[PDB]
């Protein structure tokens, strides 16, 4: 499995044309603060292709 | 922010990881089944455990979303399919007891020999050395002895295990908002949410009882005809008016009457033309067989197979260094990977099996566009129904005459048609009542209508009245007849074989009336028909995303089970059975007993 290449899965809004973001902030889907941990309603926005 | 978006995000996150985690398990299982060694078996455990732990964690975390505010049907269906906790609702000790009871029953069924009143140094187990007597031997005092020994040796210790298994299954079903284990099994047919296509759990039972109602006279005529044909070999043992004996049939349990074909034949002089002895004179191979299968499949309007399909699939037996379990399988590895694992021989049996597996291959790739939760069937019967119609259509004599297998001299004759109709009937007509009776017995056992002290009072009498089978020797309240089956020994659903046959006939008729065919239903094919074959492709794109009622109504026009293609299939056969059975007594009475 080639786990090197990655992609974005969860973002708050869409991307503008010719825009690039490399932020690694936790995407919050729920209504509670994440506190920087990956628990409930909070997942990493970057995934791999394998 | 509200429930819908959170549930959608959770489903997307689960599908991102499950598609990758299940692929490893599928690939490892394929490698093991193709290359069974001492290292693949231990490699099974870690992959299976990781996948199971992830699935259970996701199922537990798929509960904070209430199933009342979800208005879209797709997300509701996905959440419901992700809500089924299975056996996790049981306690740890109770689950351990259930697991060890199931393991003990399975390992008891795996073992088991028989004792002979003659020289007892011979041991007969579930090896094919024992069923030969029940299938090929034509004398007495052997098949009956084998049946009695099988029901006496391993038929005694399966009762205490079954007594605890029933109550544990009932408790597990009740722990999952069900009335009984039979209700849990019938819940697969339960579909909620539709506009005129809603289906209820109990209605399935109602959809079963009248189905058997329309096969009373054909099955009674078949029973009378097979009894009359058996009279010649056993004039002093088979009662002309009584029920057929439990043993002396074409199966251990009488499920399949296939082995009764040589004894029950309309005309033994007919050659029963077959082209198995035709591929040697001109040159054929298994690769050519698969090529013909795929060429026929793409001749109806189906996509061409992938290049990697022919590279990752085993079509001939390995020479050396590898061992194969010798079982035809169609694996869906995942991520657009499909494989067939089977040994292909030069025989129309292997041709039919290859076409049946090819139907599964076409079906599996037909729902590749679903979020890993809808990539199944609406009901459990759709999977095996797809491969039956393709096998039937390619087996038609017209189909074999389009590929050069038959010279352009012999077109058709009535006697071979009747022989073929009878030989096909003695694989389905002889098993439908048995399946119905077993399912009903199990349903009343799990409901509680049959008390534990009267089990060996309801299993037999129904067989005397529903199946038309009478026991040769009395059985008291110490044996456990129905647990002796492999299907019964473990948690296998048996109603699937009752409905699937209907799906075998309902589709084919709808696939023949759209092909400008006006002849017999058993002589039609879907070859060289782009339109007749487009309906199945259109319907093979929903899976369990929509109720099975809607998919059926849009493929055959019948919202429920309207099963009358069988009478149109075996129409000359029924007419001939009615004609032949005139100076006889059609039916049976539940009073006679041979001994
Ligand atoms: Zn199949």
């Amino acid at each position: 499995g080639n786990y090197n290449y990655l992609y974005r899965l969860f973002r708050k809004s869409n991307l503008k044309p010719f825009e690039r973001d490399i932020s690694t902030e936790i995407y919050q889907a729920g209504n509670k603060p994440c506190n920087g941990v990956a628990g409930f309603n909070c997942y990493f926005p970057l995934r791999s292709y394998s | 922010s509200l429930t819908e978006e959170n549930a959608k995000t959770f489903l997307n996150n689960f599908n991102q990881e499950a598609e990758d985690l299940s692929y490893q398990s599928s690939l490892a299982s394929w490698n093991y089944n193709t290359n069974i060694t001492e290292e693949n078996a231990q490699k099974m455990s870690e992959a299976a455990a990781k996948w199971s732990a992830f699935y259970e964690e996701q199922s537990k975390t798929a509960q904070s979303f209430s199933l009342q505010e979800i208005q879209t049907p797709i997300i509701k269906r996905q959440l419901q399919a992700l809500q089924q906790s299975g056996s996790s609702a049981l306690s740890a000790d109770k689950n351990k007891q259930l697991n060890t009871i199931l393991n003990t029953m399975s390992t008891i069924y795996s073992t088991g020999k028989v004792c002979n009143p003659k020289n007892p140094q011979e041991c007969l187990l579930l090896e094919p050395g024992l069923d030969e007597i029940m299938a090929t031997s034509t004398d007495y005092n052997s098949r009956l002895w084998a049946w009695e020994g099988w029901r006496a040796e391993v038929g005694k210790q399966l009762r205490p295990l079954y007594e605890e298994y029933v109550v544990l299954k009932n408790e597990m079903a009740r722990a999952n908002n069900y009335n009984d284990y039979g209700d849990y099994w019938r819940g697969d047919y339960e579909a909620e949410g539709a506009d005129g296509y809603n289906y209820n759990r109990n209605q399935l039972i109602e959809d079963v009882e009248r189905t058997f109602a329309e096969i009373k006279p054909l099955y009674e005529h078949l029973h009378a005809y097979v009894r009359r044909k058996l009279m010649d070999t056993y004039p002093s043992y088979i009662s002309p008016t009584g029920c057929l004996p439990a043993h002396l049939l074409g199966d251990m349990w009488g499920r399949f009457w296939t082995n009764l074909y040589p004894l029950t034949v309309p005309f033994a002089q007919k050659p029963n033309i077959d082209v198995t002895d035709a591929m040697m004179n001109q040159g054929w191979d298994a690769e050519r067989i698969f090529q013909e299968a795929e060429k026929f499949f793409v001749s109806v309007g189906l996509p061409h197979m992938t290049q990697g399909f022919w590279a990752n699939s085993m079509l001939t037996e390995p020479a050396d260094g590898r061992k194969v379990v010798c079982h035809p399988t169609a694996w869906d590895l995942g991520h657009g990977d499909f494989r067939i694992k089977m040994c292909t021989k030069v025989t129309m049996d292997n041709f039919l099996t290859a076409h049946h597996e090819m139907g599964h291959i076409q079906y599996d790739m037909a729902y590749a566009r679903q979020p890993f939760l809808l990539r199944n069937g609406a009901n459990e019967g759709f999977h095996e129904a797809v491969g039956e119609i393709m096998s039937l259509s390619a087996a038609t004599p017209k189909h074999l005459k389009s590929i050069g297998l038959l010279p352009s001299d012999f077109q058709e004759d009535s006697e071979t048609e009747i022989n073929f109709l009878l030989k096909q009937a003695l694989t389905i007509v002889g098993t439908l009542p048995f399946t119905y009776m077993l399912e009903k017995w199990r349903w009343m056992v799990f409901r509680g209508e049959i008390p534990k002290e009267q089990w060996m009072k309801k299993w037999w009498e129904m067989k005397r009245e529903i199946v038309g089978v009478v026991e040769p020797l009395p059985h008291d309240e110490t044996y456990c007849d129905p647990a002796s089956l492999f299907h019964v020994s473990n948690d296998y659903s048996f109603i699937r074989y009752y409905t699937r046959t209907i799906y075998q006939f309902q589709f084919q008729e709808a696939l023949c009336q759209a092909a400008k065919y006006n002849g017999s239903l058993h002589k039609c094919d879907i070859s060289n028909s782009t339109e007749a074959g487009q309906k199945l492709l259109k319907m093979l794109s929903l899976g369990n995303s929509e109720p099975w009622t809607k998919a059926l109504e849009n493929v055959v026009g019948a919202r429920n089970m309207d099963v009358k293609p069988l009478l149109n299939y075996f129409q000359p056969l029924f007419d001939w059975l009615k004609e032949q059975n005139r100076n006889s007594f059609v039916g049976w009475n539940t009073e006679w007993s041979p001994y």
